[PDB]
């Protein structure tokens, strides 16, 4: 009753969870024209700064990877926006998803890592200026984390957006209750709503942004 | 262990002496100054120069620009561009032409001639509050 | 006996308000350490700092120990 | 970096209105004699 | 007297020059004017040296040139990392006034 | 059936060749994750 | 906790896997930033 | 019995007072890094106190683990 | 039983004192920034100060795993 707004939806007997998460892209036209309109003017423009922050970092193998994750920031940046619409589900408070935009991009990071420049991956793991006596304890740190990094993204996107509109609807909920009494109140914890749906609306690209960025992070460890 | 040095353009007030103490407006934040400090070197601000001589009796100039430049073996250079010690200033132009700059920043807008006023302002800001 | 069983969490968490003072104690004598490295003449006088500041937070965290201690056998 | 380097000062134009300012609260008995042992007379071609 | 030689060799390499400099005794006024203009002047220099005549005796002089130190050498001397508080403003701001004393030396010498 | 080639594979060819190839071995790592945990449920 | 249902799982994976590598790529393609000129 | 439950519970709760010698011991080691960079003419000096802060914060750590160990195995 | 059952809680409140040593590795490697913007040309005794302080506030939070792991499956 409390997490409704999180069960698979359907209509009618379909799943309509398909024309939802198919439906981020039908936002961002495209045109072969050389002068278009205001949005694609605004959007190649955020496309320019945003692919010029993420992948300035990169040597020239890291940037081949230019097109995922920058098709990636805007995927989770649409999707996360398209979630603060009123009874809106947002298919990021899914650890389905989530699991299936973190394992892939991480594995496919580590094995690249582990598939060619081995050699060079293995001293990640054992800092440059260690000293030796207690090294077979840091082993086991680099290890478990590494392998516990696909769990860290999908874990901090879902329980960020999911906690993010858990708060804003028991909040929500509050000013009903305070409606039908002193209502000088309501107006009080509903200027607390206005300021965690601006809250909310940042962490939407924030949570965009570091995904994007912790998944280069790993990528610029392995090219 | 200290080898101040304090002059003006056309002054020496130390010269080589072996005080403990020094209080210097720095731009950064005032700081004090004893044997072996750490090594630095900053631009002073208008305000006052404690001078800690090592019978423990003070001696306090009034410095308005400069470097002071603290070195690895414990000498000092203060170097003011104009040092008057607080007999020679007065209270009522300080207050007076403070007020001349604080009422003329208001008519005026641009950025850099702007900028001239708010470092008179805080040049006499510095000054009534040195004297008393 | 469910009170004889209960002193033993009551006086075993008490003594956790002690990792206040332990962190308190690390702040002082890690800004004895910063404080020293820029005017060491000062020697001195830091460490009659970083002694009323050691022997201030560490009375606290005796507070909690003093009332472990009251629960514990005190009762 | 302070305001006025900024607004595009330098610390030479800062250190001298600092100096004028100082000079501008000297007393009648020493301004006369402070403001022409560091005035200026050069000029630029 | 300065430029009216050289005027004819290298005017081009020629930054600028400054008048009245004799008539009164040098003060820190003009020093300070000259530094300026050395400022203002868009010439991003890399390394300076200013050339006096050092006073010895009544009898004597000799020629003499002081360096003359930018902010990127005086900031990646590695002889500068014990000096503490230290960033690229506050040397910015200790260098632009090490150029006005270095002239009011050399106008007094 | 055409441009499904052109349109639709024809732009993708040179990543999801070389450039994405590691992706789908991890994408493989992650359908055994997810048929695992459907597996034990 | 309705995200621990895995009965629809697979309807959340598969929809995703077709936008974020192919549909949402495919759209970046499009967007190209040519040279500028002399 | 209960008991020998409630030991378990003291004991295990008393060990946090840890978590304050390890927030301790990381300022100290934090200060002996930024106060070493700052005057390294004074390394032998510094570190001698980043050796008094981490024993004394190390100090209280032992005060919890002792309590710990005090209902655990005493009484 | 009750014993099963307390020593879940013990063991699993005993594993608090690790968020001493989380904190205490921010710091270290927080400080370690500060510490090389500013003297950059130590970086190499600098690091070699941030693992020495990363091993001994991490070694205090492995003596309270260790504890959690003793209460547990030692006795």
């Amino acid at each position: 009753n409390l997490f409704a707004s999180f069960i698979a939806p359907t209509i009618l007997g379909l799943p309509a969870a398909v024309l939802i998460i198919l439906f981020p892209p039908l936002l961002i036209p495209t045109s072969k024209y050389l002068i278009n309109n205001r949005l694609i003017t605004t959007q190649q423009w955020l496309i320019k700064l945003t692919s010029k922050q993420m992948m300035t970092m990169h040597n020239t193998k890291g940037r081949t990877w230019s097109l995922m994750l920058v098709s990636l920031i805007i995927f989770i940046a649409t999707t996360n926006l398209l979630g603060l619409l009123p009874h809106s589900f947002t298919p990021t408070t899914q650890l389905s998803m989530n699991l299936a935009m973190a394992i892939p991009l991480w594995a496919g990071t580590v094995i690249m890592g582990f598939r060619s420049k081995i050699k060079n991956a293995l001293a990640h793991f054992l800092p440059q200026g260690t000293p030796t006596p207690l090294i077979p304890m840091l082993v086991i740190i680099e290890t478990i984390s590494l392998l516990i990094q696909p769990m860290a993204l999908a874990v901090r996107l879902t329980a960020n957006i999911t906690a993010g509109h858990l708060l804003m609807h028991l909040i929500g909920s509050a000013t009903l209750a305070m409606s039908t009494i002193n209502l000088p109140s309501t107006l009080i914890i509903f200027t607390i709503l206005i300021l965690l749906t601006i809250l909310e609306i940042a962490v939407a690209l924030i949570q965009a942004y570091v995904f994007t960025l912790l998944v280069s992070l790993y990528l610029h460890d392995n090219t | 262990q200290m080898s101040f040095t304090f002059a003006s353009p056309t002054q020496v007030f130390f010269n080589g002496a072996n005080v403990r103490q020094v209080d210097v407006p720095t731009l950064t934040g005032a700081f004090g100054i004893l044997a072996a400090h750490v090594p630095t070197l900053q631009v002073l601000r208008p305000g006052l120069v404690v001078v800690h001589a090592e019978d423990g009796t003070t001696s306090k100039y009034f410095v308005s620009s400069g470097s002071i430049a603290v070195n690895a073996d414990s000498s000092v250079q203060l170097l003011a561009e104009e040092a008057v010690t607080l007999d020679m200033l007065d209270l009522g132009a300080a207050k007076a032409n403070l007020e001349k700059a604080q009422a003329e920043l208001v008519g005026t807008a641009d950025e850099a001639t702007r900028a001239e006023i708010q470092i008179r302002i805080e040049a006499n800001e510095a000054l009534v509050k040195a004297l008393e | 006996d469910i009170d004889t069983a209960a002193k033993f969490i009551g006086a075993g968490a008490a003594t956790v308000g002690v990792a206040g003072s332990g962190a308190g104690i690390g702040t002082v004598f890690g800004s004895l350490i910063i404080g020293y490295a820029r005017n060491p003449s000062l020697k001195q006088q830091l460490f009659s700092y970083a002694i009323l500041g050691f022997a201030l937070s560490e009375a606290m965290g005796l507070f909690c120990l003093m009332v472990a201690f009251l629960i514990l056998f005190a009762m | 970096v302070a305001y006025w380097r900024q607004a595009g000062l330098s610390y030479i134009r800062y250190s001298q209105i600092c100096a004028k300012a100082v000079r501008d609260a000297l007393k009648t008995e020493f301004k006369a004699n402070a403001e022409k042992t560091s005035g200026s007379n050069v000029k630029i071609v | 007297k300065i430029r009216g030689i050289l005027y004819r060799t290298h005017s081009d390499q020629f930054l600028v020059a400054f008048k009245e400099v004799g008539r009164k005794p040098p003060t820190f006024g003009d020093a300070s004017v000259i530094a300026l203009e050395l400022l203002n002047s868009g010439y991003e220099f890399d390394e300076g040296s200013i050339i006096f005549n050092k006073f010895r005796s009544v009898i004597s002089y000799k020629t003499e040139e002081k360096p003359i130190f930018s902010l990127n050498t005086v900031a990646s001397a590695d002889s500068m990392s014990i000096y503490d508080d230290i960033d690229a403003d506050v040397l910015q701001n200790y260098q632009e006034y090490n150029l006005a004393n270095i002239i009011y030396y050399s106008l007094k010498e | 059936l055409q441009s499904i080639i052109k349109n639709i594979w024809i732009p993708m060819k040179p990543y999801y060749t070389k450039v994405y190839q590691e992706i789908w071995i991890g994408m493989g790592l992650m359908g055994f994750i997810v048929y695992k945990i459907r597996a034990a449920d | 906790m309705p995200q621990l249902n895995t009965t629809v799982w697979p309807t959340m994976i598969t929809p995703m896997l077709l936008t974020l590598f192919l549909i949402t790529q495919l759209k970046m393609l499009n967007t190209n930033y040519h040279l500028p000129p002399s």
